[PDB]
RNA sequence: GACGGUGGCCAUGGAAGUCGGUAUCCGCUAAGGAGUGUGUAACAACUCACCUGCCAAAUGGACUAGCCCUGAAAAUGGAUGA
């Protein structure tokens, strides 16, 4: 993960789709850059700025370009990281084809990835969050070992770390 | 402004549930014909939208 | 079927005064006088006072019974337009030629030249006690006023129907003279 | 029963009538599959074609059947005219937001090969067809969409169609 | 009959009076134009002291916790039969919750009969009107004059407060234009005892 | 009023609730479908389910069978006998 880092100086604010190998199949929206001032090559570049192998299709992820060049930019949705460290490997490859996620322990990237997108979204930290997150991929299972909303509605993890991103 | 003259326009001659035994223009909560030829029926299909 | 109707009443105010005969109403306000006749069976149309006017009707079919209240909405109408009038404001639209109208308050007449670049002068009298006058926000409106609602939305009827083309598609066209807002009354 | 086996079909009153037409219907299909008019590729009206291989002079046949016909007729005029007995290859070139439409009419339609799609850029396609089909494509493609479509040959011919003798 | 329907009502019943005797101090709140993404910011710092639990109209339901504790619905201010009303409840912090339900309310234009804020300042002069949106002001009935260079019809004072409804005209007007009248969300109507009113007087700060 | 996780996961110029495939759960709630259409490259915006204020006593529906209407067009003029 790279530093979570605030918006200064010129701002160019860009929505990256795919990030895990960028556009192979101009899998990146190929409207959005050029408008915002940033070549289709030089798009491809930035996207796996963001997120370099945690980058998957249908991203909430904010690209910004201070002075135009990458200031190590972390905000990228919970839903991606999440699903993506279920089964490590996603780049645009394995993201042509149909996967099944890993049924491995995910309790810790949860509640980092939980306030990766925002500081504050609103919601109960600290109470819910694994039982949120625990089934917010409903296909499959978080871990198989526990079960989601049962063994983890009680159990919550983080203080810190759920509230702010490392 | 323009748009809402548009609307108006539409209002009186476009948005009218316009039967199907009969063809007549009733309006768009219609659930009937109000014509004794018709049979007052419960066919309506809404009036078509503009194509080129 | 045959069920005794209640009352259906409807209020006067104190700037009006409601007269009634045999069966037909009269009110007279500040702004005119309007008239009107209902002939039904056993309906006892009475006034209470100079507060409260009543239609009755012993013994209703649900055919009688409808009719009841329609009656005293078009007395309470008449009422509101005797001391506040109504006013039809018609927008009129057309997406190429500027579509032509100029009222005649002598004649007591709209007429509209241009509207689908049709060089009739495409014109109608309009009904008794009511007027239009010629307001302009762009050129774009003309504000028809009245006592009676009735003959008012007539008159805006007669010159929305006048007011389109007869031929060919309905929906590509924008053309006529169509009642915008209706709801307002003339301010007093 | 044995009659109706092995016995051959004679023309009654009714019969004589669908007779006529039967020759007309023949020489309308046989003629209109496979031809352009002489100097380079361009479709053309199926009268024509009728008035050449009268010119030329044929002998539609109830024992023969169509497709092999449309060979024979086509040899008669390849000898004489400059025809084309095989496909050829178009190239449209479509807008991103008004071309959805016309391309899912296309697509049942005709082939469609070496299908390039952008979002910054036009959109390209490619389609087999025959000489006779480039008149319907075009025309259906203006009325869709309600601008002008810019028409290009890919090839002027492609192999296959009656060029490989079927 | 009752006590049915779709997500029942019963249910409700339970929430709006057994957890009405549950809390030291109250403020009975106006949500009449409030919205999801601005309310759920006032569950957050209210839900950690207290809780905000109303049925809406089951203050009539609570006649059974009203024998011991005497309770005003209709006696106290605001009968509460013309507006809607959410009641706020509060135990950890009584002192710091009248000032933080203000501090989430968040400005925009007026909407299209709405109840309507206590402050609603309609659009007027040269910061308060175009010259393009003339047109509109010449179709309504009422009069337009000339202000400080600018046609105009001329109003920049308070005439509707908390339920009335605005004008159509007036609310498109505010739409149309970047003039915001008045920040809302919450509002108190007064602060609420366990059997009675601790101040019938408004607090929007 | 119709929110947060969230543009869930699939797939791809673009499909971000709303061309389409499968699961369709939780937070915060009086209540808000991983969404009923209008729309948009896709969004945004609008709309609906859902919940509630105002008003104040009945209301909504799916059937049943009486009469009546539609279904129901023919040649001299016209037949409940008039």
């Amino acid at each position: 993960m790279p530093p979570k880092v605030d918006p200064s100086e010129k701002v160019e604010v860009f929505l990256r789709v795919c990030g895990g190998e960028a556009g192979a199949m101009s899998t990146l929206a190929p409207k959005l850059g050029p408008l915002g001032v940033s070549p289709k090559k030089v798009g491809d570049d930035i996207a796996k700025a963001t997120q370099p192998w945690k980058g998957m299709k249908v991203s909430v992820k904010l690209t910004i370009q201070n002075r135009i060049a990458v200031p190590e930019v972390l905000p990228s949705a919970s839903a991606l990281v999440i699903k993506a460290l279920k089964e490590p490997p996603r780049d645009r490859k394995k993201e042509k084809n149909i996967k099944h996620n890993g049924n491995i322990p995910l309790e810790e990237i949860c509640k980092i990835a939980k306030t990766m997108r925002f500081k504050s979204l609103a919601v109960d930290f600290k109470g819910s969050v694994l039982e949120i997150l625990g089934t917010a991929h409903s296909v499959g299972c978080k871990v198989n070992g526990k079960s989601p909303r049962d063994i983890q509605a009680g159990i919550q993890s983080g203080e810190i770390e759920v509230v702010e991103p490392k | 402004i323009e748009p809402s003259l548009v609307i108006l326009a539409r209002k009186y001659k476009c948005d009218k549930m316009i039967c199907r035994k009969c063809y007549a223009r009733l309006h768009p909560r219609a659930v009937n014909c109000r014509k004794k030829k018709c049979g007052h029926s419960n066919n309506l299909r809404p009036k078509k939208k503009l194509l080129k | 079927m045959k069920v005794i109707n209640s009352s259906r009443k409807v209020q006067i105010p104190e700037n009006v005064t409601v007269d009634v005969k045999g069966r037909s109403v009269k009110v007279t306000g500040p702004r005119g006088t309007l008239s009107k006749s209902f002939d039904h069976a056993s309906v006892d149309i009475n006034l209470v006072g100079k507060k409260e006017l009543t239609v009755d009707l012993w013994f209703g079919n649900r055919k009688q019974i409808a009719c009841i209240k329609t009656i005293t909405s078009i007395i309470e109408n008449m009422i509101t337009g005797v001391t506040k009038g109504y006013e039809y404001k018609m927008r009129f639209v057309y997406a190429h030629f500027p579509i032509n109208v100029a009222v005649t308050d002598g004649g007591r007449v709209v007429e509209i030249r241009n509207f689908f670049g049709e060089k009739i002068v495409r014109r109608i009298e309009l009904l008794d006690g009511i007027t239009c006058y010629r307001n302009e926000k762009a050129k774009d409106e003309i504000v028809l006023t009245g006592n009676s609602l009735e003959l008012l939305s007539q008159s805006c009827a007669t010159i929305q129907l006048r007011s389109a083309i007869k031929y060919k598609d309905v929906r590509k066209f924008l053309d006529g003279i169509y009642v915008s807002e209706r709801n307002v009354l003339e301010s007093n | 029963k044995q009659i109706l086996t092995k016995g051959e079909v004679q023309v009654s009153d009714k019969e004589r009538h669908t007779q006529l037409e039967q020759m007309f219907r023949d020489i309308a299909t046989i003629v209109a599959d496979k031809c352009v008019n002489p100097e380079t590729k361009r479709p053309y009206t199926v009268i024509l074609i009728e008035r050449a291989m009268k010119d030329i002079h044929y002998s539609v046949k109830t024992n023969k059947s169509t497709k092999q016909q449309a060979l024979e007729v086509i040899k008669q005029l390849k000898e004489k005219m400059k025809i084309e007995r095989a496909h050829m290859r178009l190239r449209f070139i479509l807008p991103v937001n008004e071309g959805k439409k016309l391309k899912e009419k296309l697509k049942p339609l005709i082939k469609v090969i070496e299908s390039e799609d952008y979002g910054q850029q036009l959109e390209i396609v490619c389609l087999i067809d025959p000489g006779c089909f480039r008149e319907i494509d075009e025309l259906i493609k203006k009325e869709t969409k309600g601008k002008g479509s810019l028409e290009v040959l890919n090839l002027k011919d492609v192999e296959e169609g009656d060029e490989k003798f079927e | 009959m009752s006590g049915a329907g779709s997500k029942r009502k019963n249910v409700f019943i339970e929430k709006a009076t057994k957890l009405f005797t549950t809390y030291d101090k109250m403020i009975v709140a106006e949500a009449d134009f409030v919205g999801s993404s601005q309310l759920q910011k006032i569950r957050k710092s209210i839900r950690g002291i207290g809780a905000v639990l109303m049925g809406k109209k089951t203050m009539i339901r609570k006649v059974i916790r009203d024998l011991a504790d005497s309770k005003p619905e209709l006696d106290a201010l605001n009968t509460y039969l013309k507006q809607n009303t959410c009641i706020i409840f509060c135990k950890d912090n009584i002192a710091e919750v009248k000032r933080v339900i203000n501090t989430q309310r968040v400005g925009a234009p007026a909407k299209a009969g709405v109840f309507a804020p206590n402050d609603v300042i309609i659009p007027a002069g040269p910061t308060g009107m175009e010259p393009t949106q003339t047109s509109f002001l010449q179709d309504l009935k009422i009069a337009t004059k000339i202000n400080r260079g600018q046609i105009d019809i001329v109003n920049e004072v308070h005439i509707i407060k908390t339920g009335q409804k605005v004008g159509a005209s007036e609310a498109t007007l505010l739409q149309k234009l970047n003039i915001k009248p008045f920040t809302y969300g919450l509002e108190p109507k007064i602060i609420y005892d366990a059997g009675a009113c601790y101040s019938p007087s408004i607090s929007e700060e």
